[PDB]
């Protein structure tokens, strides 16, 4: 099998630059159009990550920043798997997550929400993909967070995650909620993406027999990145 | 066959999750940075920095930027690389960094890049791949970032040659400075407004 | 107006006594049918409890045990009406609350769930409703939590509350549930009433435009007790 | 015309919320108890106690009790009590207690209730009203305490008589036994079973 | 009670400022986005106008500008009520009004229209709103207005209306149009109004049964303002 | 619940119902005006003046503006204000006027407002709160008005650092000048375009 | 992989244990609800057993006890998969299988049905499972048998099986149906169960494509026992 | 995901299919059978038996029983045993047998199981699984056999101590015998009424 | 695994001998039914072709018949699956593709269309499919061609498609349409086949995902045989 290019992101799949109802995107946006660009080596290439660098509890959010004790909170259990667009598995990609806690404060600096804070909660976690495109992390269930587009808006509970895996291409950053969530229905940022079957495709379903007894609960999320076509004739990217 | 997941903004705490030092969080022992350079890689070391403004010209003091290059002889340190050449084993070739919240300035510390194989059979002027995160921006912005001292490489470079409006070409070239034995590189970003900066689709 | 007797309570609008879905009330059920009788003046007098003795915290979950600090969790505040099946309010009448943590963890001696406990938060309010029958308290949203009916059993968020009012008839123990809850589909316990109608009656509902900004959240939750008929000819009550 | 809401069971921590003190909670200044009887109190006082038994025999450890009755007068401290009468003024009429975690056993110092009118010029004999709450139990269980010392009383009070199944009559008198000089009434309540205690819908 | 801010606006249900169908709002809407504030004293504060100043035919608009007869056109009462989002009256407010007349032609130097002028009609009026939030007008119903958008572009019939209330932050202006009325359907300034049932919340509806014999038709509509949230924790507001 | 009246624009004529008197329509013997001074009003008089540009930088000639601003000690003549303090009375507090057909000038006569209390117990600086409604404004634009000569009060106010892109804050801030022995505040405001005015969503 | 507890049992897609309609469950169903149990090693083991004990006609029917000749009746070849409720195959599981001739008549002492013995027939079979999970076996198709229910009562044909795999918890034993058979509509001890779509679990599909020619039909049926879940983080079981 | 095939009754007829032998049918010529003893086998010899009684304290007498125990040393001839241990290369650890159709008796000739291991370090006291079938019970009753000589890991066991009602963990202890030089331990199961057998939910 | 005979070919899913609408057929229809036979090692077996004789281009007809340049037309890519009718993949079975050029004309002696002939365009060609079943090959989109049923017949744009596989009943030819083709609906070839979905299952549908930028558009069609079944007792086929 001989690799071609990634095949083209439809647009229409995904937020537009501009979306008024999300007020910082207004002078965060290019007022150009984005310049398409044939591939190169240079976007379907992408680092490597040894998973020898990552510690024991990096996918574990609820014991990797306990101090004294433990964190107040919902414990539950994140899995799924990671795909291309093709179906095929995204083996030893990098994910990347980061939310608030139980109280719905983030650990940041700049964040100033009454929320209580907890001593035993960090927020980020990673981990890599094994050979199926399957991931799983734990971590305590992050509450709602009042933050200011219009004054009193709230981003329905969320977890952002991020992925780097094989090309340059398919590097990506968004956010998962979790199902039966009502502030879904009114969030301005899930509202930028246009439709309604991709705004489902970011809700973390109960996974209910994969429940912990007297443990935790457990979601089920799936991940689809672009994916690259085979090339039969001739062979351009070089 | 199925549709790629939608994007989403990374937020104003994307710090939290990807740079967790910057964020004052201590969990991993082995943490990410914007240092491309190590004890043994080759070529010559170069200092990428600027800054990242909004419409009102006025700097991002939250964003996030991450870039990906090959190594000195232009070859990427990535399994998908086909070029048949060894990569400089002590390259990762990938950086990651945030803007400082006060004056939104960012940094990287890394190689100048080799000359990469463009399409069919052409050859493509020295660049970074950069991408841009943060509140404001639902999907991450990609550019390039081609030095002013590679002119004659530029000139041929399909890319560049490839946006019809020959005034914006500018705007993807970073200016080369001497900080007195360092090379640096000045590469502003600006998102709306006035030369604006050249955003792809890659 | 001379009041005549509470009207008779529909068993069918509550769930019957055994329900072999519901483990416990299998050795805990009478056998027997319940025996009705008319009523006199016992069953139509209750209590009177003075609202001098209460706290003034006492409605406030959030801050009525705090010793140190904030309770971790979502800060929610709740608030509805009392009303008997006529519709007429229930004025003064005492509703008592009891909930878990944010872990989904009970201040309960025989609680042994690993949910973490905040030394914040006790979980027990009260408070006496207005001339309309309006009732308001603040709280941390309780999590799910884990119990043994079937090994993998979870009670969905929920928040415990007892009403005390005009007459020992309408004596009431409840629960309310969250909007959107997932877990709601599959308890044992709020499956034992039979209809669905009856089950959405104990839901309480996302009130959006009573959020706080930046601060809380809040639910409508409305509670229905028998009502007293009016009597025009013989009174037999007496 | 609107619908009755839904009961639920108590749960097994239903001392969280109804009895602080118990789940060793010290929210409320001003605590509802079990002691019925003030300095001031009318009447003769006595001490109402028993367990609660499951199908099996058990005791619940974990019930909730609550008791409602009249004053030494057969008065109701209720405004919705239409005897023209002055009620006890130093007299709640309303009780709470729990089974203790380890023996089961639950108390109420209080007094002993007057005769209350019935329905239709009648006169009922003194009881107690008394409600179980507890894991298991889907909606609160009625019954009434009646006292063993009044014969005559019971023989012509209508609730008493108006069960059919004689035999369960019984099931409602509380025994009178004496720990010195205090009155005590044992009343212990089976839930399933035989000698099954009547419960009332009220 | 302890009044808090006014609910945020719902800006879903009000036209964006940028309408391209309505061209002269590209020039007059500001490209940056609305910044969102927490209210104070001076948002939820508002003028008070006393009913003494008010002539007696000042809602009459049939009389209020008669010289040497009646107006020509149509003869109607129009009434209504005024209410805050949660249903509660709005006492005292005062609303302004101001239309054209029978022919379409409005009483303004700037109105160049071959619509006739009635020398007996001055199109404008105001009223203060009772205890019960209840108002009354009447007028001659105006005539449709053609206007230059599109070269050929018509205004249905419309009477412009003014509110100033209780709080700075209900400061209201907008304009109702009667029931029927087919250049409703294709009114490029209705339509910048988004959903179909806010665009249907400024129809006049027919009130058959208010209609006065042999002399006037009536028609009733009612406004809806924001309301303020009632206070029972901390009063930051101050 | 039920969702607001939806806004509309007030249109070309608005001086009609609002401003009779400058559309030559004498039906009301009392008008409402842009001079909130009265005989016995206190407080230092100002002059409230400029202009209302569109995104061409031409001044709007059918704008029709409105104030609401406290008195000279901070208290707004509002049944609405919790203050405790007792209002001028001889101060409505609001004011209304419109542009000149011609030069596309408005002002208002009214008295320099004192320093009103902000949420949380701070203070805000002195800021008059005035609203924009003409053709072609589909909702009535919020901004406010703060003095070049209250630097240190304006240093401190909630609202003003509010706005995370300082540079925006000076367009809120009129120019205090002097027409011989009157206060004259100049607040120019521009829809679009540069320097674009604040706008708030109260 | 480290493998963690088997999902609990789902009771609802199970008859209950007591069954008035069929009537022997009265006197032989627990009155005390079933006690649930964190698994241990010895409910997530279970024996093995080898196939070298097995006889080349274990799974024939039709042959297996032919003495003098072939058994009358309808030639039939019956195959499916077993899967655990993840989809993972069950490989080498214990599946045994009796049945009653064409006359619907068992071999068994305590059966004394006028329906006529086929001295060439047994009815008793077993098989293990292969690597994928599947399964074949060739028998007679069984005729329905009348019993003592209600008198007049009747079972559909029915092939009765059972599975013993990988762990003690997956121990089942069922009954399988044909398609079609219109018995199947008012059976007592088939209408134990209580959703229709588990019902239909139990019949098996007729398969054309897999008849053979001359000689034999076929039925699919797929059999579906309960599975483990996987564990990433603590493993209590032991 | 799938949900499990639902279970039906094993039938009045259960012994053809698995214990053919009992209804009189030689098909195999290996019979899985109710001795899991064999020349080999390590640990003391013991005998299981006992009956089932039905809600009227009549024995089935068509009923299938099957027990899974561990070899001596507490370890189940099972790939799915994690302890690391080697276990007794000549034991099954199953086992079927039928009640007798006239008596109604069964047994099993077994070894006495080893502790085996519990939940977070625990251990267990030794026991077997059993489970039954037939006619009438519509999903196979899920029980556990506790030996009344180990009196002293009963008390510690884990799943005795798991079932609240203490009264009812002495019907899951059999009870030690000598028929000269033969243990037995005779384990009665009582379906329904008094002393109803403990049954678990796997 | 021991291999049956292949499946029953189910005559009502293909065209029947005679179809008095498809002329020709009229006089090339046999009258007698055709003869059904068990199958022997002729039927299972099938010839084998080495990928050694076929050159580099056969799969390209853009380029095996390119003389001075390329082929004046649509540039499309055709790729797909075969397999049989269990589902498994057909391992090197060979296909050979024949049709006309983009003006509908066929490079045969006895085509006299007016259509243009394109000196650079052969075809056909021919492949090998893969382990996977897996079949890829390029060419130029055949124009639709007029033809003599009714005096104004046009055959929708189609490609001719043959196969020889493992079997020598799997022997099949046929032919592929273009999806969105609106000679389709009335094409008397077309139609001799019976069922709806039958002829939906020819038509080629747009693989827009895998087209490749500024050269060639894509689509997907699969192809499916006759299976084998596998015998698990009497292996009468020897
Ligand atoms: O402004 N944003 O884009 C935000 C604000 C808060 C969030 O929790 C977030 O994920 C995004
Ligand atoms: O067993 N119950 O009835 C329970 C167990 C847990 C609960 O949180 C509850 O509300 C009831
Ligand atoms: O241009 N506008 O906005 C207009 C023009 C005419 C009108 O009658 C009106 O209400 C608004
Ligand atoms: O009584 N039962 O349960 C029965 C009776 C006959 C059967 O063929 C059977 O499978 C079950
Ligand atoms: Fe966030
Ligand atoms: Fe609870
Ligand atoms: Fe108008
Ligand atoms: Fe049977």
């Amino acid at each position: 099998i001989i690799w071609g290019a990634y095949a083209q992101r439809n647009t229409e799949d995904h937020p537009p630059a501009y979306a008024p109802g999300y007020k910082t995107s207004v002078l965060r946006s290019p007022k150009n159009a984005l310049i398409s660009i044939a591939e190169t080596l240079s976007e379907v290439t992408a680092p490597h990550f040894s998973a020898d660098k990552f510690g024991p509890k990096d996918n574990d959010l609820i014991l990797n920043y306990a101090k004294d004790g433990l964190p107040i909170g919902e414990r539950v259990i994140v899995h799924g798997y990671v795909r291309d667009q093709f179906g095929r598995p995204v083996k030893n990609a990098l994910v990347e997550v980061w939310q608030a806690n139980a109280s719905g404060r983030y650990r940041h600096p700049n964040d100033q929400y009454i929320g209580a804070m907890d001593p035993n909660f960090g927020g980020c976690g990673r981990m890599l993909t094994d050979d199926n495109g399957y991931y799983v992390f734990r971590t305590i269930k992050p509450g709602p967070y009042p933050w200011r587009n219009r004054i009193n808006e709230w981003r329905p509970a969320h977890i952002h995650f991020s992925l780097i895996a094989d090309g340059w291409a398919q590097r990506l950053i968004s956010q998962f909620y979790f199902e039966g969530d009502t502030l879904i229905d009114s969030c301005p940022i899930l509202k930028t993406i246009p439709s309604e079957q991709q705004r489902r495709a970011l809700i973390a379903l109960e996974d209910k027999s994969n429940f912990i007894e007297a443990d935790s609960r457990c979601y089920r999320f799936d991940i689809t990145l672009r994916g690259r076509r085979a090339t039969y004739f001739e062979n351009d990217l070089t | 066959e199925l549709k790629e997941t939608p994007s989403q903004t990374g937020g104003p705490y994307v710090h939290i999750g990807l740079l967790p030092k910057q964020a004052n969080i201590e969990v991993f022992e082995h943490n990410l940075d914007n240092n491309l350079v190590q004890d043994n890689t080759q070529g010559q070391r170069i200092r990428l920095e600027g800054q990242v403004f909004d419409g009102l010209g006025l700097p991002l003091r939250d964003v996030l930027i991450e870039i990906w290059q090959a190594d000195t002889n232009g070859v990427y340190p990535s399994q998908a690389d086909t070029q048949g050449k060894q990569v400089d084993p002590n390259f990762l070739g990938w950086g990651r960094t945030g803007a400082d919240f006060g004056t939104g300035f960012w940094s990287f510390n890394t190689i100048k890049p080799g000359a990469v194989p463009g399409r069919k059979g052409s050859t493509q002027a020295p660049h970074i791949s950069l991408i841009i995160f943060a509140r404001g921006i639902n999907i991450g912005l990609h550019t390039r970032v081609y030095f002013d001292d590679e002119a004659e490489a530029n000139a041929k470079d399909p890319v560049l040659n490839s946006i019809e409006w020959a005034t914006r070409r500018q705007t993807l070239v970073a200016k080369r400075e001497e900080r007195d034995g360092e090379v640096v590189y000045r590469f502003d970003i600006r998102i709306q407004g006035e030369n604006e900066t050249v955003f792809f689709d890659i």
